[PDB]
């Protein structure tokens, strides 16, 4: 009744601002509007009949657009440990020193000490 | 709750939405049938 | 040694740690580019005293830290980016929270608690 | 002493590693 690129072009200035505004930049912003209408004429994915074609256009961008286990686990942590995790990445997964990790976050080796201390609490206490 | 912030966010990102639509997602669209 | 060559061997191990820190490689990539840009510019400079890589993370540290910071539309890139989308469909692109949800692909608990959780963001460190 | 933790800290974090980097990024820095 209407074509793909009727029902769809009105939208594409929103979902544009949309995807700049949680990528941080237009044009990593745009590669991801792009990625999304390439998959929905490629027919590998359909708009949701269930959805207004607005809504159904987001839905998309989203299923392409996959969180992974890794950013689950990070997202958990910056939860967990929102003022220290810096130290303890740093240091546990980074390898520097306490040392290192003082320079790093231009603060003296107690408020180091004291971040990784905090993390570590909050993580043991899950 | 309330939603000012929404108002502010899209005060600033009021460019994005009045420049014209890259021609490469119209063309992308057009590929559909 | 230019600047790019000092820091190339660096750059998968400052994604590694953008990534594990702000929740995915989109939001640690954004902030390594900034970061890199800061240098390029000379707005921001290795220190002297430390090792090249010590030097680009107390960097990228410096532009994390500052994002906080300056600019709202820049501040949105500290908030966890599930809870990023939730927020941003509902305050920015106008979505009821259950058209939201819908979007997310998720139950509706799920997104209260998201958009719960970017408040609690713009609360202690965001808007302040 | 359960660090397990370092290690699934590796485990879910340490792929980004092997992967190559945007170009973008040396774009950046070719430029001074």
């Amino acid at each position: 009744p209407m074509s793909l690129l009727a029902r769809l072009a009105p939208h594409l200035p929103y979902i544009r601002r949309y995807a700049r505004a949680l990528t941080g930049d237009q044009a990593t912003g745009d590669h991801y509007v792009r990625v999304a209408l390439e998959a929905l004429a490629a027919g590998e994915l359909v708009l949701d009949a269930n959805l207004s074609p607005r809504v159904a256009l987001y839905r998309v961008f989203h299923a392409i657009w996959l969180s992974s286990a890794g950013d689950d686990a990070a997202q958990r942590l910056m939860r967990i440990a929102p003022r220290s995790r810096q130290a303890f990445l740093l240091t546990a997964l980074e390898g520097f020193t306490p040392t290192e990790a003082a320079q790093i976050l231009d603060c003296d080796f107690g408020e180091v000490e004291r971040l990784i201390g905090d993390a570590q609490a909050e993580i043991d206490a899950e | 709750r309330q939603q000012a912030i929404g108002v502010k966010l899209r005060q600033m990102f009021d460019e994005v939405v009045n420049e014209p639509v890259p021609d490469e997602f119209l063309a992308i669209l057009r590929k559909a049938e």
